[PDB]
RNA sequence: ACUGAACUCCUCACACCCAAUUGGACCAAUCUAUCACCCUAUAGAAGAACUAAUGUUAGUAUAAGUAACAUGAAAACAUUCU
């Protein structure tokens, strides 16, 4: 039984899942977009956010240096991280990524999701846009909101 | 273990036609406004998503043939440029990549 | 078809709805704080064999306690947020051995309920209770 | 009799539409170009006065047949059941759009006409009704209104809560009946012949004919009932999911003629409401519309 | 068998017994062969007995084809349109006579299980039984334990 | 793509070598198109060749038999008498006439002829047609008929059986001279552009637009 | 393969039978179906129905106008049965009335003529005549023959029998057949009525008696879903009829029906018809 | 082998009169030898029967099974066929009358079990049949209500009678 | 005093209730002889009749869509990573 377990069993072991998510990290951080199964991406999101928050400190911190050295196997995306991504999110404190489900994979009919860091360069996704304000109900909302503001 | 009497057609039929064995119709579909196709509400438009993926694929091809080999990832921001465009003062220092096509109105 | 409210409106109006509903709930609670200004039912003193209505609480956790003898006693905490009364019945209507009352627990979203239940809660005056 | 008068109005409107589509030629053909981000480039061969944008959407897909409310003809709204008379460009409109204001106005008009019809069919057969029109109001008005004048014996009387509930359940029964909006384009003199009795509708038709250079007017019928509307309207009543009357108010020039105005509110299927927001929308629509 | 076979209640056509009786045999159609050892009985029957049978029964009509047939048949059409055919293949003259006579005496309707051996279209005299026939009434028609 | 797929699959084949030849009864296409107006010696030599190959031949009687063949071919279409329809119609004229009418019946009656059918021109074929020859005649015909087409389910697609409509055409007949058994048979139609369009169909129609392969344009 | 063809023959017979059951062709006339001799059929029909009269009149009654019309039409590409049918239906109505008011003097002209119109109705006469095997005898243009046409032919046969044999013989014929056909179907099953309580009121007011009152004689399950009332119609402290019913209204109208039957003499317990 | 389903469309009804009910155009179409199983193709079929073409296409597009795409392309083919060569006005005014699955000409192979024992694998192919009809779909019959229950019960009690007597 | 059977009576017709065994009257389909020719007759002959052999062959079911099987991750599908 499981009550309060936040992690999920993912591969042939803890080492398996961490190496798996580490490869997903090395893949994601350079393309600043990645498709993958929904569970893997859900786990990946937190690791990515914590990693960028840990790298905000800069390159002088040997802690962050060796941590990113572990978490990234290509060894070339660490400079990219420290000198691009931290400046990109210097103003941002949360919601660094966007994650959205997409149609299932071809063969295994698996549940898939795409994740990408906010403020990327490559084209955007067709995000779910909330209903327009010009609609009937939204305009009624604006109307009685104006009425309440007039009252008070 | 082993059976003892052949399951009749009536009971087999009841079992394999009971509603939970059946598929449940899903009332969670609507038309995508701009593409004109169907989509699950919480899921993205497959057509638009494939379009975007193909575009990103050719962009990746371009940046790869620019970098000319692995371990060439820069440490700066990058920007796309389409036909009929000039680099801006904002992206002066940012890397630039060229593409041979017209700017879509849905892309900025 | 089956839908929910959050989709068919705008993000500039969603916080408006949220804060407005919260303010309405707080106003209802503040209004029903004092039952003495409202008309109460007749009061009677305790008698032998009589009983008293219970209530509902919310378990927060556990903590220790110590006695004069130095002895330790674990003890649970039970928290009570709103715990309003909802309904009264006659022992005749109920046809049971004893009369019955109804008590609510925690206030929750007015959105995730049934229409008849929301009608009951409105005509009563209080928010919902899960 | 009022019933007989309604049946005669119906028969005359039927004769009029009959004359129209019998005068129009046979086997006529037109080519309409579909426009929009969805399925562009298509061109549809249609009849000149028997085809409709509903038949267009039926050629195209059932989704648009069920979801469409109006259509733009060369940048001009249209009644989904009104036949298009010439080759042109056509677009479909829905509530889920960037500028659904026109569909919204059409829904306002349709709800006003519905409330007028139900209140005029409800009352005592021995009492009289001399409705005037369905006024136009903005979307933020919070309620669709309908002006009327009544007998003088019951000027002091106002409709009670049970009367409101009866009107609302009547309207629910009508929308369950699901009658379409039989629309037509008729002449000024024809409209005067049909509504010669009520001076209010007479002078309203006269105002419309003065506004229109050629004096041609548009009529809309709900089964037995007919009324004039400025703009186009919705295809099928059943699109309105919830619908009711908020309150009634009565306007100061009452001596020469009483001025009551009923007021209601409603919302369609494509975007329904929750019980709570709906209740507060009701207690808003209970407000008196100053206009 | 009763549950496999259909059923009917006893009945007659157009109330044959009340008025003048009419034998509801209408038409006969014989298919017999010149040759054929099977049709010799039919040939004897048609040469001697059929004359007297037709003389006795004028209302019936008889048709004879006299064509090559490996099995001779006799078909009987009755008033209702009920057709029934039976093979007289290799049958003796006396049994052919009995067969045609039972055909003449039969009615125009299939033989099936008869649910009841009688039929009364107005069975009740003195009134059909209802629960209140054999019990009296009350003063002012008062139900039990009723004051007023 | 036939030869390319053949070579790529390996279905190499030799040319069909055989003394037999595929014999036909009607040349494809036409030799000379009488482009009508907006409303000669060559034909004389053609008629001379016709008479030479077939002495028993008259011109002024040709329009009568032509109209007869026309109306009887339409009656054969109504009755579905495909054998005699073939005997009286060429292999080029059978498909375009009998392909689309499948899965549906037809009604065609001849009311009268406003103008008498009139010969327009005559052409004769060169000897270099598989060692055979074929003669063509053109005839204008102006009459009044009715047409009514019921689909599979017996509902009219268009046309009305009661109301005739004036109609003008230029029909072309042709015959095989080399054999003696060949007879004149309908071959094709000219359908000139300047002529107006026929009556449309009562039903409305759409077309699918350019399907945008997942790339805007 | 198994040798022999007797079984294959039997199986072909079964296959064609199954095919007929699956897609049976439409019916046709026995006159054109084989084994038919017209004159002999007419003569045997006469002997069957126990009558002897002129074959020419028989044929003129059997023939119709539509058959003559189609015959002469196709001949391009004799005497109708109208007068005989008229005579027959006239005498039939007269004699049926005579017998009916002779058996039931209390029945009014309105109800008795409605009853006679029912007995002459196309449905009953056509059923009786199909059971009598006239349908194929009749010459018609359309098949199955129309019921009105068959009625005209039947009444023309009646008129022929009258003009040939005699009125008393026609009377025996029509009496037997029609009243035997009627035996089961009762009065209110043949003839319909509205406001039977009002009809009864008018009747016994004509008979000069007090206006009765309806009183529930017995009750059961009034509150139950299956209410049962026995309502008696009492005049001047005397009962004429009682009626059961789901509700009180049904009970009282049924009691009115019972009283009407008792007064007109068409009770189910009445004297049978004497033959 | 039997292929009557294709000939079912070859019929041609006679011409219809003006004053008579407009006949609703039917059409048949099938696919042959699909590598899929009956017990599940039948599930898809019963799903899509008794509904309209567009939401059928939608449900099959978004249902995650292999046979869904097959039925989808089959339905699109049936639609374009019916509009091109069966005199159908509106492509979207169609509904499924019945869609079914049938066994096909299958094949057998050998599955190797342990200890020298062997087993027969029969690869399974399914023919898929579908009938389309123009006009809107008929509504599903609602549940019989308390009034219907009471009415059938009382008419039963009225139809009953005494037994085994006059 | 009644109920209560295939006993008995009652209207009609009757060869129509035993294992192994014994005696008799018929007959399905087939070939031949001779008839007949929408499928039969009289004779002879015989590879002469299947609800059962852990029966043989072929097919299709139940068990069952169950047991069981498989593709390391990302991406320009070039490469990179574990
Ligand atoms: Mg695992
Ligand atoms: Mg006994
Ligand atoms: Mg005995
Ligand atoms: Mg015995
Ligand atoms: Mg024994
Ligand atoms: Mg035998
Ligand atoms: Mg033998
Ligand atoms: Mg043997
Ligand atoms: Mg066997
Ligand atoms: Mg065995
Ligand atoms: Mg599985
Ligand atoms: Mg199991
Ligand atoms: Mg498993
Ligand atoms: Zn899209």
């Amino acid at each position: 039984i499981s009550h309060g377990r936040v992690f999920r069993r993912m591969g042939l072991g803890p080492e398996s899942r961490i190496h798996l998510l580490r490869n997903l990290l090395t893949g994601l951080v350079r393309h600043e977009r990645i498709e993958a199964p929904w569970a893997r991406v859900d786990e990946m999101r937190g690791y990515a956010e914590k990693l960028i928050d840990y790298g905000k400190l800069g390159d002088t911190n040997e802690r962050a240096m060796r941590m990113a050295d572990f978490w990234l196997t290509e060894k070339d995306l660490i400079p990219k991280l420290f000198q691009v991504l931290a400046p990109r999110y210097k103003d941002q404190t949360g919601g660094y990524t966007r994650m959205l489900q997409i149609p299932n994979r071809s063969l295994d009919r698996a549940k898939m999701a795409v994740i990408e860091y906010k403020g990327n360069c490559l084209p955007p996704l067709p995000l779910p846009r909330r209903d327009s304000h010009l609609t009937l109900l939204n305009q009624l909302l604006q109307g009685l909101r104006q009425d309440l503001r007039q009252s008070q | 273990a082993a059976p003892k009497n052949r399951r009749t057609i009536e009971v087999n039929r009841c079992r394999r036609r009971n509603p939970q064995k059946l598929i449940k119709v899903k009332n969670n579909i609507d038309v995508c406004p701009e593409c004109g196709h169907l989509k699950q509400k919480h899921v993205l438009c497959a057509y638009c998503y494939e379009k975007v993926c193909k575009e990103t694929a050719e962009i990746r091809r371009q940046i790869g043939k620019q970098e000319g080999g692995p371990f060439k990832a820069p440490t700066i921001e990058t920007v796309v440029l389409y036909t009929g465009e000039t680099p801006s003062e904002q992206d002066q220092g940012k890397r630039i990549i060229e593409r041979d096509r017209k700017r879509p109105s849905w892309f900025t | 078809s089956g839908t929910w409210w959050d989709e068919h409106l705008s993000e500039e109006n969603v916080p408006f709805i949220k804060q407005l509903v919260s303010d309405e709930d707080k106003a209802q609670l503040a209004s029903k704080l004092c039952p003495l200004k409202d008309e109460p039912w007749p009061i009677h003193p305790w008698e032998p064999g009589s009983f008293r209505v219970g209530l509902i609480a919310l378990k927060l956790g556990m903590m220790p306690l110590w006695t004069k003898d130095g002895q330790k006693h674990v003890v649970t905490l039970l928290q009570v947020q709103d715990c309003h009364v909802l309904k009264y019945t006659s022992k005749e209507n109920c046809n049971g051995k004893m009369a019955t009352l109804s008590v609510g627990g925690k206030t929750v979203s007015r959105f995730r309920k049934a229409t008849s239940i929301l009608e009951f809660y409105r005509e009563l005056g209080l928010p919902p209770k899960q | 009799s009022p019933t007989e008068l309604t049946e005669m109005r119906n028969d005359l409107f039927n004769k009029e539409k009959a004359r129209q589509l019998s005068l129009t030629p046979r086997t006529e053909k037109i080519e309409v170009k579909h426009v929009g981000k969805t399925d562009p480039g298509t061109v549809f061969v249609m009849n000149k006065n028997i085809s409709t944008p509903y038949s267009c959407a039926m050629h195209l897909s059932e989704w648009y047949c069920r979801k469409s409310i109006l259509a733009l003809v060369d940048g001009q709204p249209w009644d989904m059941y009104k036949p298009l008379t010439k080759s042109c460009e056509i677009k479909f409109l829905t509530f889920k759009d960037c500028d659904p204001g026109e569909v919204n106005k059409a829904y306002w008009r349709s709800c006003a006409m519905m409330m007028g019809c139900v209140i005029e069919r409800a009352f005592k057969d021995e009492y009289m009704v001399n409705l005037v029109r369905a006024p136009e109001v903005p979307v933020i008005s919070g309620a669709f209104c309908y002006d009327v004048v009544l007998d003088s014996k019951l000027d002091e009387w106002m409709p009670t809560k049970e009367n409101l509930r009866s009107f609302t359940k009547d309207a629910h029964a009508l929308i369950y009946k699901d009658l379409p909006f039989e629309t037509l384009e008729v002449e000024a003199k024809v409209a005067l012949e049909i509504f010669q009795h009520s001076k209010y509708k007479v002078d309203f038709i006269e105002e419309k004919a003065s506004q229109n250079p050629e004096r041609i007017v548009k009529l809309h019928r709900i089964g037995d009932f007919i009324d004039v509307s400025e703009g186009p309207l919705i295809p099928r009543t059943s699109i309105c999911f919830q619908y009711e009357v908020s309150a009634v108010h009565n306007l100061q020039p009452t001596q020469p003629s009483l001025i009551r105005r009923f007021q209601g509110v409603s919302l369609p299927v494509h975007l329904r409401a929750h019980f709570t927001i709906w209740d507060k929308l009701l207690e808003r629509s209970r407000k008196m519309v100053t206009e | 068998t009763a549950r496999g076979t259909p059923s009917r209640f006893l009945a007659s056509v157009l109330h044959n017994g009340l008025g003048r009786y009419v034998q509801q045999l209408q038409r006969l159609s014989f298919s017999v062969s010149r040759d054929g050892a099977s049709s010799r009985g039919a040939r004897e029957f048609v040469e001697r007995e059929v004359i007297d049978f037709a003389r006795r029964n004028p209302g019936v009509v008889i048709y004879v084809n006299s064509r090559p047939c490996c099995v001779p048949r006799v078909v009987a059409e009755y008033l209702n349109g009920a057709v029934r055919e039976e093979s007289i293949h290799c049958k003796s003259v006396e049994e052919i006579s009995t067969l045609v006579q039972k055909l003449a005496d039969q009615s125009g309707l299939d033989v099936i299980r008869i649910r009841k051996p009688f039929h009364t279209d107005n069975p009740s005299i003195q009134g059909q039984w209802h629960p209140f026939t054999n019990k009296p009434t009350t003063f002012r028609g008062l139900r039990p334990r009723e004051v007023q | 793509f036939a030869m390319q797929h053949a070579r790529k699959a390996g279905l190499v084949i030799p040319p069909e070598k055989s003394d037999r030849s595929i014999h036909l009864a009607c040349t494809a296409g036409i030799f000379d198109a009488y482009v009508p107006p907006e409303g000669t010696m060559a034909s004389q030599v053609s008629i001379r060749r016709i008479k030479d190959y077939d002495a028993n031949f008259k011109i002024k009687d040709f329009p009568e038999k032509a109209k007869d063949i026309f109306i009887e071919a339409h009656l054969c279409l109504n009755n579905s008498d495909h054998d005699r329809l073939h005997t009286l119609v060429t292999e080029h004229c059978f498909p375009d006439m009998t392909w689309d009418i499948k899965y549906k019946t037809v009604r065609w009656s001849f009311v009268e002829s406003l103008e008498p059918s009139h010969v327009v021109q005559v052409r004769c074929s060169s000897m270099m047609n598989q060692g055979n020859v074929y003669g063509q005649i053109t005839v204008r015909m102006h009459t009044r008929q009715t047409l009514a087409i019921y689909d599979r389910f017996g509902r009219l697609m268009y046309g009305q059986e009661d109301v005739p409509k004036d109609v003008l055409e230029y029909v072309v007949f042709e015959k095989q001279l080399t054999n003696p058994y060949g007879s004149w048979r309908m071959h094709t139609k000219i359908v000139p552009p300047w002529a107006p369009p026929k009556q449309p169909i009562l039903k409305t129609v759409m077309i699918p637009g350019p399907q945008l392969k997942p790339e805007e344009e | 393969v198994k040798k022999g063809f007797r079984a294959a023959f039997r199986f072909q017979k079964e296959l064609e039978r199954q095919r007929l059951l699956r897609c049976p062709p439409p019916p046709v006339r026995r006159s054109e179906k084989p084994n038919w001799d017209y004159h002999a059929e007419i003569q045997a029909f006469g002997h069957r129905l126990q009558e002897n009269f002129s074959l020419d009149l028989l044929k003129t009654a059997f023939v119709n106008s539509c058959y003559i019309k189609s015959e002469e039409a196709k001949r391009q590409q004799l005497k109708s049965n109208q007068e005989l049918s008229e005579q027959g239906t006239s005498f039939s109505q007269t004699c049926l009335t005579q017998f009916l008011e002779d058996e039931y003097p209390d029945m009014p002209t309105e109800g008795i003529k409605n009853l006679v119109d029912f007995l002459t109705g196309e449905e009953v006469v056509c059923h009786v005549a199909r059971n009598l095997a006239v349908e194929q005898l009749t010459l018609s243009e359309e098949f199955p023959v129309p019921p009105a046409v068959l009625q005209q032919t039947f009444f023309a046969v009646i008129g022929a029998l009258l003009q040939s044999s005699g009125p008393e013989r026609t009377a025996l014929f029509i009496r037997d057949f029609l009243i035997t056909q009627m035996t089961g179907k009762e009065l209110f099953e043949m003839w319909k009525i509205i406001n039977p309580m009002g009809l009864l009121v008018e009747e016994l007011k004509k008979r000069n008696v007090s206006a009765p009152e309806s009183r529930l004689t017995r009750q059961s399950g009034g509150t139950t879903a299956l209410p049962l009332y026995f309502v008696g119609l009492y005049c001047d402290k005397k009962l004429i009829a009682e009626g059961p019913g789901e509700t009180v209204l049904v009970a009282e109208e049924e009691a009115a029906r019972v009283a009407l039957r008792k007064l007109y003499g068409f009770t189910e317990n009445r004297r049978p018809w004497n033959y | 082998i039997s292929r009557k389903w294709e000939k079912k469309n070859k019929i041609v009804y006679p011409p219809q009169l003006p004053g008579e009910p407009r006949r609703p155009a039917e059409i048949y179409h099938c696919r042959r030898q699909i590598k899929y199983s009956k017990d599940k193709m039948w599930y898809l079929a019963k799903l899509i029967r008794g509904m309209s073409i567009d939401q059928a296409l939608a449900q099959l597009e978004f249902n995650d099974k292999k046979g869904a795409k097959i039925i989808k392309e089959v339905l699109l083919e049936a639609q374009d066929m019916a509009v091109r060569d069966h005199n159908v006005e509106f492509r979207s005014n169609l509904y499924i009358a019945e869609s079914t699955s049938g066994r096909g000409q299958c094949l057998k192979r050998i599955r190797y079990h342990g200890r020298g024992r062997f087993g027969i694998m029969e690869k399974v192919y399914c023919h898929y049949f579908v009938k389309l009809v123009e006009g809107p779909p008929p509504p599903p019959e609602p549940p019989k209500t308390a009034v219907a229950h009471a009415k059938e019960y009382i008419q039963q009690l009225r139809s009953r009678t005494i037994v085994h007597t006059l």
